[PDB]
RNA sequence: UCCCUCAGGAUAGCAGAAGCUCGUAUCAGUUUUAUGAGGUAAAGCGAAUGAUUAGAGGUUCCGGGGUCGAAAUGACCUUGACCUAUUCUCAAACUUUAAAUAUGUAAGAAGUCCUUGUUACUUAAUUGAACGUGGACAUUUGAAUGAAGAGCUUUUAGUGGGCC
RNA sequence: CAAAAGGUGUUAGUUCAUCUAGACAGCCGGACGGUGGCCAUGGAAGUCGGAAUCCGCUAAGGAGUGUGUAACAACUCACCGG
RNA sequence: GGCUCAUGGAGAACAGAAAUCUCCAGUAGAACAAAAGGGUAAAAGCCCCCUUGAUUUUGAUUUUCAGUGUGAAUACAAACC
RNA sequence: GGUUGCGGCCAUAUCUACCAGAAAGCACCGUUUCCCGUCCGAUCAACUGUAGUUAAGCUGGUAAGAGCCUGACCGAGUAGUGUAGUGGGUGACCAUACGCGAAACUCAGGUGCUGCAAUCU
RNA sequence: AGCGCCGUGGCGCAGUGGGAAGCGCGCAGGGCUCAUAACCCUGAUGUCCUCGGAUCGAAACCGAGCGGCGCUACCA
């Protein structure tokens, strides 16, 4: 009796905002200034490094926009590193670094700049992009979109970032959101960088919490002793995923176990579908019968 | 049925309010510092009002808020103090409530003869697991009709909980 | 005043007492409502008008004077509760005055025509061709003190009215036989000033909650 | 004193729409614009930059220039007893492309389809347009259709 | 004293010898063009220029 | 348009004359077809801003008081603040909606389609972009009607109080 | 140049009401008993009003339309009728 | 880069209409140096971090318009940030 | 058909109340050594995918719901307006001729559709 | 309306370096006198006109707004 805050002329005149800001979902005053390109080059197609942390997934498309939607010129998902032998963290920085890695390499791939813009074969963990190679074609601009997410020093967004760089891909930036980027002076160390790189970070956690509690090394790491894995094998175990992520990153679906009519016909059993205009004009025939003879 | 409606409380906001700023709220700050353990916020005042006697910009209060099981243990020790005893009042309709006590020298602490004598106010932020979709930066909304903390919930929480009662 | 004549036709754009007029002279006009303004819809079935047959402006004046003639005429031969009178025409346009003054004063004021836009003179109701007057509501069994009163009146405003027995009931935009045919059922309520209808839209219950007599 | 500024007696037009406010849609950046095409004026007052003049919002030019954000259009400006040649420099929301130009260039591909096919076959094409012709002798049969002998209405108030 | 302005007969005064389109000519004012474009264009032209002057044997 | 300009001038327009380049053009104080722009007339206020008349309902927690057992965080009111659903009438400097008349642009050889050439611009690229080479489609040459010749230039008169 | 407002001047028209005695006319029989109808008061009795409102033989007559009185009474209007 | 403003609602010692604290609603009803209008809601607003594009070179363009000037503005280009 | 990531148009998509959701996915959720940010690991950061969960989110459905979007010979050819007359009228204004033609109101329907990539009993 | 001077206790005012409010009149209460006046003592009464800012310091210093006083102008 004070309010009525959500009236008739209050619903008349609200306008909802782009369906994308009422999900929550996509900041459209990054994404103008990220997709609109120089007029002057007419239909050079803006590619982006679209990297996504959900929980148990590192999704990381590189996607060019039409004005019917996005496309799509390689998608990668970190639940596909156990083909590589990544079975256990999925969703942390060395994750992101091998998705970052395999998403560059299955463009280069895609595209035949495999060959040239091979990335960094020797990993000291330092902030360099690839150079343009002189008597050749250039190497992919690709520019990261990082979403709703914030530009913090050591985030596994830039983890992705590091990844696709390696990867070959030219995705340009400075060191400056990359973990071991010492505040103070104006210097990166490659020592804290090449650790997360090789999930240095995890393992070093590894052997302080085996010595420490046990109850939580049993909590934690419950997947890591049921593998035989141990605190010291993870750095080689990084190397042979990012050898074999470079070796054959061929794109591989599933076997798609009752194919998409045996998934529509179960899909379709449980959901509840709208009721007709008959179906209407009965019910509140029955909600007015209800009312009508005293109850 | 009722799995994860477990209703814990969120935080616990203890806040004194000054009308003066230097010598009294330097001590009022060591006074929250000592029972939270965390560093406080002088809260600055908003407008003059020339009757209380404070202008703006003229850093009046201070507060801080404590979240888990300390929070817990500062509203037991700030409870048996009011006898676990609240009146049906000071229980908001969003199922949140509070209280104040008087002679900060209750609770446990020493009179601390160096600084000396305050009252503070405790306010229960209560909530039920999972109201993160609030207050998170990505796909934000509103929790359903069903998870909303209101005052019965608060309030028969309250008397099951800490062994006390209503008062009204 | 000015006479009546010098601001009978709407010459000018509405000119309403504005945030820019800011300083008007007050309406001399204030009660629109006479009688029985609290009469039951169904104690009230005749409605009779006095619309304009012109287009012009009536200075507040007229209302007020109109007013006092007919209710008062009514009043006195019926009773001051066998009827409900009601202007339906607001003095909102502002008439302006020149009002050309003797000696230029302190401030320099101005002769003829330097400077002429006027000063709030007083206030108009901007009636139209068609446009109603004064609606009237009583019994059935008088018609005769109301349209006399009504004629009373129409010796006070400038231009040409009419006296209309209208086919509605009350201030309803129903008619007499059909107002009666929804009020057989349970379709319409009472406020006490007007009767609100039950619309064929909107929650079930919430309609429920009133109209017992529908869904019966 | 009178006021003749740059966005005077543009209250209304400059105005964004009802519940069309906030955002620019992302289509209207995907757009390609080319030196050639046609495209009409009407400004986005939530941009306030490279914003046209309000005689040029309504207009249709032909696009001159293409540069980052911006195009060049020419427009005809009549002034006394002949036009110029006004050379704007419009960012890409005041701008749009005109379904004008567009039907004609698909009605001139219509007519090549029409006349290369009819070149090799039995031919009757027209390829010209024609307007509204005077409508042919049509029998109307009144087979449950029996005229209805309407009368003019008495008057009657309300 | 005087009157102002009026607009009347000045549409006249127009139309009795004037109103008049500004002619289009092919090859339109390659100026307030976008510089770079120019820059390179000159030498696109000079380029077909020198390859017609090759075809010609 | 500018001027110590307002009884004057320069300026552009309207005007005359001298012609000139060519020979029915792709021009038109016009319509049609297609596609823009508009916020005026009308309309609207149980749609926002502002104005504005009338009751009904809730008031309950709250500004005016007891009528009352001194006394009721109270049974009956006038009550102010309001909220709810209705109601009468309005807006040059309100508005969702929104004309008519006027108004932009297009309706093709400087066109379309298919190959291919340079370029220091741009592209991840052998992709483009601008301009072309070489071919192909002139009966209907891509709406109506008109066309008195169409375009171009120089120079200079008067006028710059107007009025209906 | 003429307005509002008026005319049983005259013409046409709109709606409702009356007619086998209409009814209008246009003259003339009555307008009543109960009843001194309640309260207001020296007084109000048909007519100070708050208001009620029935009957009798009834052709019809208000438990009263105007003159008249301290208050009645009376003459007279609807209302019907030779 | 983080956040959401007016106002209202329910609440916490002194503290009340107004000092500070917490939650709920909140399409802008706030704020943006001024006049007024337009514009703006993960911002153009409020709080925080770093700077000096308030820079150099001259040209084209729009409004006023004689298509002169002045003022203001636009869009590039070449440098340096 | 379900879900996710990125979207196009930007309410047929929003609002209000309720009631369902197998799979997977999303989520909530767990921990604080590290990077990192807080007065508070609440938000932000890193770790785990383990300890639990569909109660919330999210998706879908329901309602003579609000709102919005459609359509109509609905109102209405009304209001208005271009054109014309030595039409009418003291005037205010109005009728007719040739054209163009709304807004409200009423009633009927509707309640997102679609692009790419991956996943799913 | 403009021009100039102003705004602090009930009245009239001072006030300054910015840290922090006094002077006279009155008002109330004492003393003196036989008593009244004169006289001598005490006290009490403050949104320093207002809203902002410069500032660690303002009532003063800057800005804007409000109010007050006096003069000039003004003869139907």
């Amino acid at each position: 009796f004070q309010k009525d805050a959500k009236s008739s002329a209050y619903s008349s005149r609200f306008q909802t905002p782009f369906r994308r800001r009422r999900e929550g979902k996509t900041d459209y005053y990054q994404r103008k200034r990220l997709v609109t390109q120089h007029k002057a080059k007419y239909n050079t197609p803006k590619y982006r490094l679209v990297v996504r942390f959900t929980n148990k997934d590192i999704i990381c498309q590189i996607i060019s926009s039409t004005i019917t939607g996005d496309v799509v010129l390689a998608a990668a998902y970190s639940h596909e590193l156990p083909r590589y032998g990544i079975t256990h963290g999925l969703t942390n920085w060395a994750a992101a670094y091998a998705t970052g890695l395999l998403i560059a390499r299955r463009t280069l791939q895609k595209l035949g700049l495999d060959e040239t813009y091979k990335g960094v074969e020797e990993v000291e963990g330092e902030y360099e992009l690839t150079e343009a190679v002189e008597d050749g074609p250039r190497p992919f601009k690709v520019f990261l979109d990082i979403g709703l997410q914030r530009t913090t020093t050591g985030a596994r967004v830039f983890g992705a970032l590091k990844g696709a760089s390696d990867g070959g891909l030219y995705v340009p930036h400075s060191e400056n959101r990359f973990p071991g980027w010492d505040f103070e002076t104006e210097e990166i160390d490659p020592e804290l960088l090449r650790s997360y790189i090789f999930g240095g970070h995890v393992s070093q956690y590894m052997e302080e919490l085996a010595d420490d509690d046990e109850e939580r090394f049993s909590e934690l790491f419950k997947g890591y002793l049921a593998d035989d894995i141990d605190a010291d094998s993870l750095e080689d175990i990084y190397t042979s995923a990012h050898e074999a992520i470079r070796a054959d990153p061929a794109f591989k679906p599933t076997e798609k176990k009752f194919t998409k009519e045996q998934y529509a016909a179960e899909s379709k059993k449980y959901r509840q579908t709208k009721l007709s205009k008959e179906e209407r004009a009965a019910r509140v025939a029955a909600k007015i019968a209800a009312l009508a003879g005293q109850q | 049925q009722n799995p994860m409606r477990d209703l814990k409380i969120e935080k616990l906001v203890l806040n004194i309010s000054v009308g003066e700023s230097g010598d009294r709220l330097t001590r009022a700050s060591k006074v929250l510092e000592q029972l939270s353990g965390q560093t406080p916020v002088q809260s600055k005042a908003r407008y003059t009002v020339r009757t209380f006697g404070i202008r703006r910009n003229e850093k009046i209060a201070v507060h801080v808020t404590v979240r888990g099981p300390k929070a817990e243990e500062i509203l037991e020790r700030g409870l048996k103090v009011k006898e676990y005893q609240l009146r049906d009042r000071n229980f908001s309709a969003t199922g949140n409530f509070g209280f104040g006590i008087d002679e900060h020298i209750d609770l446990g602490i020493k009179y601390d003869p160096s600084i000396g004598i305050f009252g503070m106010d405790f306010y229960v932020v209560m909530n039920r697991p999972g109201a993160r979709v609030t207050r998170r930066k990505r796909c934000k909304g509103t929790v359903g009709n069903s998870h909303k903390t209101t005052k019965e919930d608060t309030v028969s929480w309250f008397k099951q909980k800490y062994d006390a009662d209503v008062l009204d | 005043r000015r006479p009546a004549r010098c601001y009978r036709y709407q010459k000018n754009k509405p000119y309403p007492k504005s945030r820019y007029n800011r300083a008007v002279p007050d309406s001399k006009i204030r009660i629109y409502d006479l009688g029985k303004k609290k009469a039951t819809v169904d104690e009230f079935p005749l409605c009779v008008h006095l619309v304009s047959n012109e287009l012009e402006q009536l200075s507040s004046e007229a209302l007020e004077a109109a007013r006092i003639c007919a209710n008062k005429y009514m009043t006195t031969v019926s009773g001051r509760d066998a009827f409900h009178l009601r202007v339906r025409v607001h003095p909102f346009h502002v008439l302006r005055i020149n009002k050309m003054l003797s000696c230029a004063g302190a401030d320099r004021l101005q002769q003829g025509m330097r400077g002429a836009w006027g000063k709030p003179h007083g206030l108009a109701a901007r009636v139209d061709i068609g446009q109603i007057i004064f609606s009237v509501r009583t019994k059935d069994s008088n018609k005769d003190v109301v349209v006399e009163g009504l004629r009373r009146a129409r010796y006070k405003f400038p231009g040409q009215q009419k006296i209309i027995l209208s086919k509605k009931w009350g201030f309803t935009n129903l008619d007499r036989p059909e107002y009666l045919k929804k009020r057989e059922a349970g379709e319409v309520k009472d406020d006490g000033a007007f009767v609100k209808f039950l619309s064929k839209k909107g929650s079930l219950e919430n309609n429920i909650r009133e109209f017992p007599e529908y869904f019966a | 004193g009178k006021s003749h500024g740059y966005r005077s007696r543009t209250r209304y037009m400059f105005q964004r729409d009802f519940r069309k406010h906030g955002a620019v849609h992302l289509s209207t950046y995907l757009k390609v614009y080319k030196v050639g095409d046609i495209v009409d004026i009407k400004a986005n007052g939530s941009i306030q930059k490279g914003m046209p003049h309000k005689f040029y919002q309504g207009k249709t030019g032909v696009v001159y220039n293409v540069t980052k954000s911006s195009v060049g259009v020419i427009i005809n400006k009549m002034v006394g007893n002949r036009y110029l040649e006004k050379r704007l420099n419009l960012r890409v929301e005041h701008i749009k492309h005109s379904k004008c130009r567009q039907e004609f260039l698909e009605r001139v591909k219509a007519n090549a389809a029409k006349r290369a096919e009819a070149k090799a076959q039995g031919v009757a094409v027209q390829l010209k347009r024609q307007p509204a012709q005077p409508r042919e002798s049509r029998i109307v049969s009144t087979e449950g259709n029996v005229p209805q002998t309407l009368a003019p209405v008495p008057y009657e108030t309300f | 004293k005087s009157k102002n302005h009026t607009a009347h007969n000045q549409t006249r005064k127009a139309h009795r010898n004037g109103i008049k389109k500004p002619k289009t000519y092919k090859y339109p004012s390659l100026k307030g063009v976008d510089p770079k474009f120019r820059r390179n264009h000159k030498h696109a032209l000079h380029g077909t220029a020198k390859a017609l002057a090759a075809a010609k044997k």
